[PDB]
RNA sequence: CGAUGUUGGAUCAGGACACCCAAAUGGUGCAACCGCUAUUAAAGGUUCGUUUGUUCAACGAUUAAAGUCCUACGUGAUCUGAG
RNA sequence: CACAAACGCGUCUCAGAGAUAAUUAAUGAUUUAAUCUUAACCUAAUUAACUCAUAAUAAAUCCAGCCCUAGAACAGGGCACA
């Protein structure tokens, strides 16, 4: 996970989800694409 | 109008006991009227140096309600005075611990900040549910109207009222629920 | 005192703030929304 | 009543005698405290709702004292009881199935060897003490040119705060005050003189009174089921106890004189 | 309203659709030319989170919102109704629209805190420890800004933050 | 049709689809047919046959699927939606097999 | 400026968290052991010596670790006076 | 350790439950698939704090003298055996 100010999908497999009052990027194929909006 | 002097004066400055139901009410709106009655600002004879202020009995305090997310956001802070004795507590926690706390702090916050505040806090009586010492029950003159109108849930409505309100849209018979 | 032009956005004299707040754009509001019209 | 799982017994009031060595079959040496129960009676009973709203409260008396030097109120209290006045009186929280009748004697056999107890007393009064003995501050060095500072607390606070905080450790009274030793094993019981041999050291000066109960430490919680419970009654069994009761790890005053093999 | 039934008989499973009776739109709407369901009943800017009789008409027996193209709501009003339904759920209205789970009714939790007009979800909100002074103040949201166009009889605008 | 390919249809014996083209309600069953008949699902196992029964009069569309659990899953699409049939098919025929 | 006595130590430490250790996790060019990163967490810890007046710094030996800082570069009506 | 004591370099003891953040999951709508949900309902797994069980204290008013393992003073414990 990386906390970022701007979220963007790094591949076609990333999906974008709102949890715990934040936005997130989860990716099943490349876990390295995980992002948490600050 | 014709009374002797002593009983006249006694009647005028008489203390009165009000009852206030708290179920589903915001602690603030409760505390507003509680405050007014406590200071005796509802009496045309009011003055700051006259002791006039009335007893207020608030009940069902446990069932108090909080608009918005305040249960989560609002924090009550206090400090024991010892280093590292600073304590912040979410309203939910405080209320979970001591049912009377929330409404009490609100009322204590809305009274004037002088010394009389400590006295008129002694004329406040807070009960978490409705169990009241019969002693205090026998003092009650009247019950103040609750400051928030409580909306009924869906199961509270009579079938008459349910059928009296229009079906707004017509669902397709194919669609599944 | 600060130069007329500056980097940091320069707090206005209060009266000027009032002036700005009064003169804000007000969009015309139709009596009926064109969408809920036929 | 029979023993329920979450139940708690009465305690005792004993007299700290002194200390003694004692050995265990593994060869190790322990030191024990002798606590003698002198005259112990339950005095009054406060029911559950009248006290904590949780547990009942028994009141227990310590050793006998002179009539003459107590107070009228107290003398009346014992008068209506029928005991002579007790020196020390303490209160025990008790589950309502454990209650006894005021005016009942309590003996040392109330605790069986191997068990854990808690002992409470006033610690040895060391009086008004400095900051080194009371707290354990280092002092300042003795010799290298320090002037009149060798013991003093040093700086007592911050510059900005401009006051000194309420917690601050400072010279003051040390020791006459109540503490509790926990998790003490009881090794031996002398039934003739009513003496409990506890493990380690118990707070108080020798010959002071002391308050014993079962250990409230979590590990030992349910240990009560094997114990004489409401309490011990030398009357009821109609069979005497041995002079002494021992734990199974204890080398006795006469014995094989251990040989490893 | 179409129920789907499933039966297990002797290592053969039967799944079949079955149609029940759907209640119909009430006979005489006030603004028949009106496009959207809310609007032809003149309910625009009138219903609040508090009006359940209206809200329960769009949702599922298990409590979730009905999709828009089925209902036919103007997009804006759909969003409004959704907000209101969330708020109403949280307020402890519509107790019968939850899913039924025979085990979980038994394990009590601390009695439900009474709340109303709650914009966020209780689990998602950090306690505000720092408040802040008069000039920079952290305000606590109440109700939703989607409703800021409701008709005000007092004339003062609704207070959305305290 | 993609969710069936991922799920390894090889646990199935015989799949037939009986429907009546001139009825108004048969679109769902047809969608199911074209989802099972696709090359992915068809090539997951060659031991499975897919039969299309086409009648005018039968008037009731149906889907019957046998598999090696000794199981027979019969779903009658009438008022059933395509992806409801496919989801039922998936959770039924995968979890068992 | 009709005085707000100044470096480093000593003593006692109050606080922040931008975490050095202890706890819970995400990512790895993460096989394992090590690591490198990132999130959350401040209740408790954070060594002894040789030389320098020294803070830094070098070096010896260790540690679970030998944190970064604020407090009139905390603390001289408590000490020191090497500078 | 030349007072009967004080003392360390010596001896003894030291704890349950709830609560959470990040992060993982289960059911499932808006968006009849999905989806841990600033959607509901029940939910699970989960740091430290922090609360709390529990423990401690807890007899209103005899007190001249004298003694004290109690104490600066004031207080406090003893003074019927023997
Ligand atoms: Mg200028
Ligand atoms: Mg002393
Ligand atoms: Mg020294
Ligand atoms: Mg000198
Ligand atoms: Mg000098
Ligand atoms: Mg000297
Ligand atoms: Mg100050
Ligand atoms: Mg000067
Ligand atoms: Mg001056
Ligand atoms: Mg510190
Ligand atoms: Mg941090
Ligand atoms: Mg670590
Ligand atoms: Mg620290
Ligand atoms: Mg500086
Ligand atoms: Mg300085
Ligand atoms: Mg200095
Ligand atoms: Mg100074
Ligand atoms: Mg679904
Ligand atoms: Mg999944
Ligand atoms: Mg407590
Ligand atoms: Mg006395
Ligand atoms: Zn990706
Ligand atoms: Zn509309």
């Amino acid at each position: 996970f990386k906390t970022k100010g701007v979220l963007k999908k790094r591949c076609r497999d990333c999906y974008l989800v709102k949890r715990r009052g934040r936005w997130f990027i989860y990716c099943k194929t490349n876990p390295k694409h995980k992002q948490r909006q600050m | 109008s014709s009374f002797s002097k002593a009983p006249q004066q006694w009647a005028t400055f008489a203390r009165v006991w009000y009852l206030l139901d708290g179920k589903m009410q915001p602690p603030g709106k409760l505390a507003a009227m509680a405050s007014v009655k406590l200071q005796g600002l509802h009496k045309p004879v009011y003055h700051q140096l006259s002791d006039c202020g009335d007893h207020v009995v608030i009940m069902n305090t446990r069932h108090i309600a909080f608009s918005g997310n305040k249960w989560e956001q609002k924090v009550y802070s206090s400090h024991t005075g010892y280093p590292g004795g600073f304590r912040q507590v979410t309203a939910a926690q405080l209320h979970q611990k001591d049912p009377v706390a929330i409404v009490k702090l609100a009322i204590y916050g809305m009274l004037p900040k002088n010394l009389h505040r400590r006295t008129m806090m002694q004329r406040l009586h807070l009960f978490p549910d409705e169990d009241i010492p019969e002693d205090i029950l026998k003092n009650l003159v009247e019950e103040l109207p609750q400051p928030r109108k409580v909306p009924r849930r869906l199961d509270e409505y009579t079938q008459e009222e349910i059928e009296a309100f229009p079906r707004v849209w017509s669902p397709p018979e194919d669609y599944r629920l | 005192g600060s130069k007329a032009v500056t980097r940091h956005r320069r707090v206005m004299h209060f009266e000027r703030q009032k002036l700005m707040a009064v003169t804000e754009y007000i969009p015309p509001k139709p009596t009926i929304n064109p969408r809920c019209l036929p | 009543h029979p023993w329920e799982p979450g139940s708690s017994r009465v305690g005792l009031i004993a007299l700290k005698l002194g200390m003694m060595p004692l050995w265990t079959k593994d060869g190790q040496k322990h030191v024990v405290t002798l606590l003698q129960v002198q005259d112990c009676h339950v005095l009054k009973y406060t029911p559950k709702e009248n006290h904590n709203g949780r547990m009942a409260a028994l009141t227990v008396g310590g050793k006998t004292v002179s009539h003459f030097h107590k107070s009228a109120s107290i003398l009346e209290f014992y008068q209506e009881l029928g005991l002579p006045p007790k020196q020390k009186v303490k209160i025990f929280n008790v589950t309502e199935n454990a209650v006894i009748k005021p005016g009942t004697p309590l003996y040392a056999a109330h605790f069986r060897p191997g068990q854990y107890v808690d002992v409470t007393a006033k610690t040895i009064g060391k009086g008004f003490q400095g900051v080194m003995r009371r707290w354990g501050f280092k002092g300042q060095p003795a010799t290298h040119g320090q002037t009149k500072t060798h013991r003093r607390p040093g700086a007592i606070s911050t510059g900005d705060v401009a006051r000194v905080w309420p917690g601050t450790k400072m010279p003051g009274q040390l020791g006459n005050i109540d503490r509790t030793a926990f998790g003490l094993k009881v090794w031996r019981i002398n039934t003739k003189h009513n003496i409990i041999y506890v493990n380690g050291s118990v707070p108080g000066h020798k010959n002071c009174l002391v308050k014993i109960k079962d250990s409230k430490l979590p590990a030992y919680k349910d240990f009560c089921k094997n114990l004489p419970f409401p309490t011990y009654f030398p009357d009821g069994d109609e069979e005497a106890l041995p002079e002494d009761l021992y734990d199974e790890n204890v080398c006795q005053p006469g014995a094989p004189s251990i040989t490893f093999t | 309203f179409r129920e789907v039934v499933e039966i297990l008989d002797g290592k053969t499973t039967i799944i079949e659709g079955r149609i029940t009776e759907t209640p119909q739109e009430s006979p005489n709407p006030p603004n028949p030319t009106g496009q959207c369901p809310i609007c032809r009943w003149n309910l625009k800017h009138k219903y609040n989170y508090e009006d359940v009789l209206l809200l329960s008409q769009f949702i599922r027996p298990h409590g979730g919102m009905l999709p828009r193209r089925i209902t036919g709501l103007c997009q804006e009003e759909h969003l409004k109704i959704e907000e209101c339904v969330k708020m109403a759920h949280r307020a402890g209205l519509l107790p019968n629209h939850r899913p039924k789970l025979p085990e979980g009714f038994v394990p009590k939790s601390k009695p439900r805190l009474n709340r109303y007009l709650t914009r966020w979800s209780p689990r998602s909100v950090k306690p505000i420890y720092n408040k802040g002074h008069r000039w920079n103040k952290v305000r606590m949201p109440v109700g939703s800004p989607l409703l800021k166009d409701n008709v005000s009889y007092s004339g003062r605008p609704l207070l959305l933050y305290h | 049709a993609a969710a069936l390919a991922r799920l390894g249809l090889r646990a199935v014996k015989q799949v037939r689809v009986q429907f009546c083209p001139f009825e108004k309600n048969v679109e769902s069953t047809r969608t199911f047919l074209q989802a099972v008949s696709s090359e992915k699902v068809r090539c997951t196992n060659l031991n499975c046959s897919v039969i299309a029964d086409v009648r005018h009069d039968g008037s009731e569309p149906c889907v019957d699927v046998l598999f090696g659990d000794g199981h027979r899953l019969i779903m009658r699409g009438a008022h059933l939606t395509a992806q409801e049939m496919l989801t039922a098919f998936a959770s039924h025929i995968q979890a068992r097999g």
